[PDB]
């Protein structure tokens, strides 16, 4: 009795609950069994896209959350309201006390983006 | 055909520069096909621009392609005979806003296609030494400077090296011309008008040059050491 | 020491692996620098009594101008450290001197010299020399002389002058 096909199904069964507005998909293999996430995400919906969001998150023991933006440097600076965009989401995620795996992040991330429009 | 007057309303309507990917995507069902993508924006906005930048509209382009494909861009921007138009004014901001391409990365094609990028930037430095034929002004130059230096911020190693292999794998006809095209442009840019100048763009010369020779030539020198190899042999 | 060694001495300028003792094991790898150098540290370990006595001043005599390249340097390292412990067993009060002579070296090494490949080994070389066996002992006697050395020199032992 062992899976031995796919990553540890916590997360699995937490992305299938999500909006099917968000479309997960699988980044370069560093994200396989410990990390055991690559959150390369779009927001394929009715309101304007952006850049796809890296949320490399724990061990499913989650003593972390998701949010690390390696590819945010140049992202996010080239343009400026990409730059608003990030500076709003930094300071939601700085005031979620203790934000969790896929949910929280990309709800999060979401209605940044969809706020900071102005 | 559409697509073409609804960017035209949305010039006529100016929008947020962030509900126009809104108002864009509407007009779609944004994902069934993109093969009518931006490949004719561009062109048309800055060639009814003519002798005009036509602000406001290459803002909304660099706002979308923050996520959006870059193949259309490559191939339209290297189409784009603007040498018969030279106004040295629109190629100004095409450069300026191209730029951002080997700034942050070429993507990928996730597919045979992303080998048919390499084919653009193929194109895209042949089109690249295009700009060395702007460098003929001789008003007594100006924007010839301009397109060297954004031609050797294009050529940062490891990043375009490959991909220019891979082209020069696909045929030999368009590296033989871009052979000529850089023989010619080094012939034109002999007389060093300034310090930089002819110095920068013969680096970037004997860097086109060199790639396509061997990408992994060991320059391991001064290594000597034991070398019982041959000699127990 | 002064064969030809000065500029165009041959390709075998390869210092470690030739002019250290015990390469010339097979009949090959046998120069005649290491010879000597063999028949030098002999001599020298057998006549650590009062012989080596002499051996300062005889460096500050007549091995001044006869420096002129950087693995001359390096022989005559291999020459004079591996039995400056014996002098500060009982002869410390030479100790400095040795120092210095090292140091007055690399003034010469410093103005004959266009690039010096292997400077780190001698950089560390004289850290440890430093730190190991002198330590804050000549420092008012270097501090005149390291000065007028090049900037990757100065670059390296900027804790040394501390």
């Amino acid at each position: 009795e062992d899976e031995r096909q796919s990553i540890p199904n916590v997360l699995q069964g937490e992305v299938a609950r999500l909006d099917p507005k968000f479309l997960v998909n699988l980044d370069p293999s560093h994200c396989s069994n410990n990390g055991t996430v690559h959150l390369i995400c779009k927001l394929d919906d009715k309101d304007l896209p952006s850049v796809p969001p890296l949320e490399l998150s724990v061990p499913a023991d989650y003593p972390a959350q998701s949010p690390m933006w390696i590819d945010r440097q140049w992202q996010y600076d080239a343009n400026p309201f990409l730059q608003s965009v990030h500076r709003c989401m930094t300071s939601r995620l700085l005031q979620l006390p203790d934000k969790h795996s896929v949910t929280a992040l990309l709800n999060t991330w979401a209605q940044s983006i969809h706020q900071a429009c102005l | 055909v559409n697509l073409k007057q609804a960017i035209l309303q949305a010039w006529k309507e100016r929008w947020s520069d962030y509900q126009w990917a809104i108002n864009m995507k509407k007009f779609f069902p944004k994902g069934a096909t993109w093969d009518i993508l931006n490949l004719a924006e561009a062109l048309l906005e800055q060639a009814m621009i003519g002798p005009s930048p036509n602000p406001l509209i290459l803002s909304y382009l660099k706002y979308a392609i923050s996520s959006q494909m870059v193949s259309c861009s490559s191939v339209l921007t290297a189409i784009s005979k603007f040498d018969d138009f030279s106004r040295d004014l629109c190629v100004q901001a095409l450069l300026d806003i191209m730029d951002m391409f080997c700034d942050r990365l070429s993507c990928h094609g996730k597919a045979e296609e992303c080998i048919g990028l390499c084919r653009a930037l193929l194109s895209a430095l042949h089109w690249l030494l295009r700009c060395t034929a702007a460098s003929a002004e001789r008003l007594q130059e100006k924007q010839l400077a301009l397109c060297l230096q954004c031609l050797e911020k294009t050529l940062s190693s490891t990043k375009n090296r490959a991909l220019l292999h891979i082209a020069k794998l696909e045929e030999a006809s368009s590296w033989t011309a871009i052979e000529h095209s850089l023989l010619k442009l080094g012939e034109i840019l002999a007389n060093l008008s300034n310090p930089q100048l002819r110095s920068q763009a013969e680096r970037c010369g004997t860097l086109i040059r060199s790639i396509p020779s061997m990408l992994s030539v060991h320059s391991e020198q001064l290594h000597k050491t034991g070398f019982p190899t041959i000699h127990a042999l | 020491s002064s064969s030809s060694l000065t500029s165009e001495t041959e390709w075998v300028g390869y210092p470690f692996r030739l002019f250290d003792f015990t390469a010339c094991h097979q009949s090959y790898s046998e120069m005649s620098c290491s010879y000597t150098l063999a028949l030098a540290h002999a001599v020298w370990h057998h006549s650590s009594i009062g012989q080596l006595s002499l051996i300062p001043k005889f460096l500050t005599e007549a091995l001044l101008p006869v420096v002129k390249t950087e693995f001359q340097l390096l022989y005559v390292y291999h020459l004079v450290g591996p039995f400056l412990q014996r002098f500060q067993q009982e002869r410390t009060r030479c100790m400095i001197e040795i120092g210095v002579a090292f140091y007055d070296m690399l003034l010469n090494v410093d103005q004959c010299s266009t690039h010096l490949n292997y400077m780190d080994p001698i950089c560390d070389f004289l850290y440890h020399m430093k730190y190991m066996f002198t330590g804050d002992s000549v420092k008012e006697q270097v501090e005149k002389i390291i000065c007028n050395l090049k900037p990757a020199l100065k670059l390296r032992l900027r804790f040394i002058t501390h």
